[PDB]
């Protein structure tokens, strides 16, 4: 309930600001500007790398996901089992950067 | 006539026209094309302000060094006024405020201040006195914009017998308060009639009314080539501006009929060919951008 409040604050803040950022200087009566960029009008190319980086961000931090209850996976009475797949999981991200290394994925954005 | 105000060179920015003008109002939106085209000619332009400075920057590029003289001047103070003309052999005025504020209203932007001019202007010696006034200037109009306007017009003609009154329709250009008026409204379709004027023509036939020295004493009546009904003409401004503050006079006066003056001159007795709106209006209102022409009369 306090936290429900704090971001209600905290957005209402935001939109305080913004609002007063864009309509404080609205009020200047300045002047008309008669017609209001490296690429003139070519359409946008689609580059294949930056899609590669972001899908090879989206399944690390799939693998990121599994990794997350460590700390409290440490604390159970199975321990070589869990530290056994605990290890396991950071060598499979592992082996996945180093296949992401060696069939030329990590390349023009190394 | 004096050595130094005979004409000479080319016509360009460097030349001598002659033309020591004084431009009362040349802040707005008239004496921003007038002022361009007078300072493109090699006129000295003096140009009364009452604004900030930073306000009159635009005015600095429009001719040589030394041809605007910037000045300070009040409506209330002929002696600023007398200040401005003493050396001018042409005064125009062009005062105007669509708006009447705290300080000023339509008496006294449009019968006391242009009085005041011209009562200057004549006890000053100066030659060629032009006034601008509405083409549908009227005593018995709805607006008070046209009544106080025809008095004004009334009292220039009487103080100074040989101004030239101009009577523009309804200025549009770049500026304008005409077009961007429309395009900016999103005020509805009547039985109203207009023919609005091209910026550049209403500049043109003022700079050869300067120097046409018959139309001293006359009036004239810049009108546009093509007369529009007023709901079709807002039609057309919606349609080029790819489209689908404000008070009661400018509701009168956009709902008022732009008039016919035969019996006076327009713009093709001073030799400018009136442009039409749709060979401008793509210019005025590609700002407003994120077409078949309108029905003429
Ligand atoms: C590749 C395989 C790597 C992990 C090998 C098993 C590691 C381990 O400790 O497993 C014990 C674990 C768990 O055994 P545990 O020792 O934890 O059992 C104690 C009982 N509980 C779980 C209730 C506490 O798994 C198994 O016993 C069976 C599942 C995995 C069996 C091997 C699968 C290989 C698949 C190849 C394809
Ligand atoms: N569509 C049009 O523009 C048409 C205009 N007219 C007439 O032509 C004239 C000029 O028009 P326009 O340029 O468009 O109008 P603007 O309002 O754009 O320009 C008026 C000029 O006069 C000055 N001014 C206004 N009020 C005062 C005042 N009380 N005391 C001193 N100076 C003042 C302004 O200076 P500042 O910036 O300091 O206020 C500005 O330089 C007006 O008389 C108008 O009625 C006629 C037909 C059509």
């Amino acid at each position: 309930m306090n936290l429900m409040i704090t971001l209600l604050t905290n957005f209402t803040l935001a939109t305080l600001l913004v609002t007063i950022a864009f309509w404080l200087p609205q009020l200047n009566v300045y002047s008309e500007k008669t017609s209001p960029d490296p690429m003139g009008s070519a359409r946008l190319p689609f580059s294949m790398k930056f899609f590669l980086v972001a899908i090879t961000f989206l399944l690390f931090d799939l693998e990121i996901a599994l990794l997350l209850p460590l700390p409290w996976a440490s604390q159970t009475t199975n321990l070589n089992t869990m530290l056994t797949m605990a290890l396991l999981l950071i060598f499979l991200l592992a082996v996945s950067l180093a296949y992401e290394w060696t069939q030329k994925g990590l390349e023009w954005t190394e | 006539l004096h050595h130094a105000v005979i004409p000479h060179g080319k016509g360009g920015r460097s030349s001598v026209s002659g033309i020591v003008a004084t431009v009362f109002g040349a802040t707005g939106f008239l004496g921003r094309y007038l002022v361009n085209h007078l300072g493109r000619m090699g006129s000295q332009v003096i140009v009364p302000y009452r604004c900030e400075p930073y306000d009159t920057m635009h005015l600095r590029p429009m001719g040589d060094l030394g041809q605007i003289i910037f000045m300070d001047w009040n409506g209330r103070d002929k002696d600023s006024i007398r200040r401005a003309v003493e050396h001018s052999n042409v005064v125009i005025n062009l005062v105007g405020r669509e708006w009447e504020t705290k300080n000023f209203d339509f008496e006294d932007v449009f019968v006391k201040i242009p009085q005041a001019i011209a009562q200057v202007s004549k006890e000053a010696g100066v030659e060629k006195f032009i006034h601008i006034s509405h083409l549908n200037a009227d005593i018995k109009s709805s607006s008070k914009y046209l009544r106080n306007k025809a008095v004004g017009e009334k009292e220039v003609r009487e103080t100074f017998p040989e101004a030239t009154i101009i009577k523009p329709a309804d200025i549009f250009g770049r500026e304008d308060r005409f077009l961007n008026y429309f395009a900016n409204i999103r005020s509805l379709g009547k039985k109203t009639v207009k023919q609005p004027v091209y910026i550049v023509d209403v500049t043109k036939g003022i700079i050869n009314a300067i120097k046409d020295p018959d139309a001293r004493g006359k009036t004239f009546a810049f009108v546009g080539p093509n007369r529009y009904l007023l709901f079709d003409l807002v039609q057309y401004v919606f349609a080029v501006a790819h489209r689908p503050w404000t008070t009661r006079d400018k509701v009168e006066r956009i709902h008022t009929t732009d008039r016919t003056l035969p019996h006076l001159p327009g713009l093709e007795d001073l030799g400018v060919q009136a442009t039409p709106l749709e060979l401008k209006a793509i210019e005025v209102l590609r700002r407003h951008r994120t077409v078949q022409p309108a029905k003429t009369v």
